RNA sequence: GACACUAAGUUCGGCAUCAAUAUGGUGACCUCCCGGGAGCGGGGGACCACCAGGUUGCCUAAGGAGGGGUGAACCGGCCCAGGUCGGAAACGGAGCAGGUCAAAACUCCCGUGCUGAUCAGUAGUGUC
C-alpha cells in the first residue's frame, strides 16, 4: 500500500509525457532512486527502496537511471504518518527541494 | 510455399535438418553455444536481430556498420529491450562466426 | 500581289506564385487539479506547428486552402510482431524491425504571372 516514486517523476530532463510530475520550476538535474529515499527517510518518511524496478517510460537501462522508491503515508487506521504530507505530490516536490542539497551534490 | 505442400517443400525440410550436426559442430569452436539452456541464448540472439533492418542485416560488415553509427547499436539495444552490452556481444560473436566460416565454406 | 501592325495559334525552354482570420482536426510542449499500490483512470487552463474545406483583407504583374513523391537506422505522425518495462493476473506503457499517412520536414507535376525561342502563317487593319 505503499505509494511510488520513480526518479522520472522529479527529473526536469523529462518531458511531461517522459514521466515528469513536477512543474520544471521544481524539478531537479538527475534524481537517484536512491537520493530520493535518502532525503525521505530522513524526515521521518517510512520508505523503502525498490532498487532494481525499472519505469515503463525510460528507454535507457543504465543504473543512475533506475529503481524505485516506496513510502508509506497513510497509517493502518487512517491517520497521515507525518501531517506535512498529504499527497503523493507532497513528497516529489519535497524530494525536489532536499536533493540539491545532499552533500554528495553539492560537492 | 502456399499454404500447401510439395515433395520440393519435404525436400527442404529434410534438408533443413541435414544442415544440422555439421552447422551445430561448426558451432563448435566459438565460446558462445545444456539444450534448452542454449536455445534461449539463440532466441535472444535473434530477437536482438528482429531489431536490426535489412541494410544493416544484409551487410557484408555489420560489424562495422554498427562500430562505425554506434547509434544503431542503441537503437537495436533498446528496440529489443535487451542490454547494449549483450548487442555488441552478439556483434562480436557474429564476427568470430564470419572469421570461422571464411576459413570454410560458407553455404554447405 | 508583296510587305507591315493588333488580335492570335503550335511547340521546346526560363524565371516566379501573398497576408491576415473563424470553426473543426492532428501533433508537440507547458501549467493546474481529482482518483489510484504500480502501468495509470479522470478533468481545466496556455502556447506553437500543421491539415480540412470556409471568409477576407482593399492585397501583388500573379498568388488556387490542386495532385503526386519521399519520409530519412534513430532523429515526422499513426498501427506496432517479437522482445522490454509495470503488473500475481487482467491488462497497460515506452518502443526497434515491418506496415502505414488529410495533417514535422523536404521535394516534384498542375494550374496561374511575366518570359526568350520556335513553327504557323489563318483573323482583321494599314501601306505600295
Ligand atoms: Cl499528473
Ligand atoms: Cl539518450
Ligand atoms: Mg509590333
Ligand atoms: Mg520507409
Ligand atoms: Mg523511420
Ligand atoms: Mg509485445
Ligand atoms: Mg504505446
Amino acid at each position: 500500500r505503499f505509494i511510488c516514486i520513480y526518479p522520472a517523476y522529479l527529473n526536469n530532463k523529462k518531458t511531461i509525457a517522459e514521466g515528469r510530475r513536477i512543474p520544471i520550476s521544481k524539478a531537479v538535474e538527475n534524481p537517484t532512486a536512491t537520493e530520493i529515499q535518502d532525503v525521505c527517510s530522513a524526515v521521518g518518511l517510512n520508505v523503502f527502496l525498490e532498487k532494481n524496478k525499472m519505469y515503463s517510460r525510460e528507454w535507457n537501462r543504465d543504473v543512475q537511471y533506475r529503481g524505485r522508491v516506496r513510502v508509506q503515508l497513510k497509517q493502518e487506521d487512517g491517520s497521515l504518518c507525518l501531517v506535512q504530507f498529504p499527497s503523493r505530490k507532497s513528497v516529489m516536490l519535497y524530494a525536489a527541494e532536499m536533493i540539491p542539497k545532499l552533500k554528495t551534490r553539492t560537492q | 510455399k502456399h499454404g500447401q505442400f510439395t515433395l520440393r517443400d519435404m525436400y527442404e525440410q529434410f534438408q533443413n535438418i541435414m544442415k544440422m550436426g555439421p552447422f551445430s559442430q561448426i558451432l563448435g569452436m566459438i565460446p558462445g553455444f545444456n539444450e534448452q539452456e542454449s536455445m534461449a541464448r539463440l532466441k535472444k540472439l535473434m530477437t536482438i536481430m528482429d531489431s536490426m533492418n535489412d541494410q544493416e542485416l544484409d551487410s557484408t560488415d555489420g560489424a562495422k556498420v554498427f562500430s562505425k553509427q554506434p547509434g544503431r547499436i542503441q537503437r537495436v539495444a533498446r528496440g529489443s529491450g535487451v542490454s547494449t552490452r549483450d548487442v555488441q556481444e552478439l556483434l562480436t560473436q557474429y564476427t568470430k562466426f564470419a572469421q570461422m566460416v571464411k576459413k570454410m565454406g560458407g553455404i554447405k
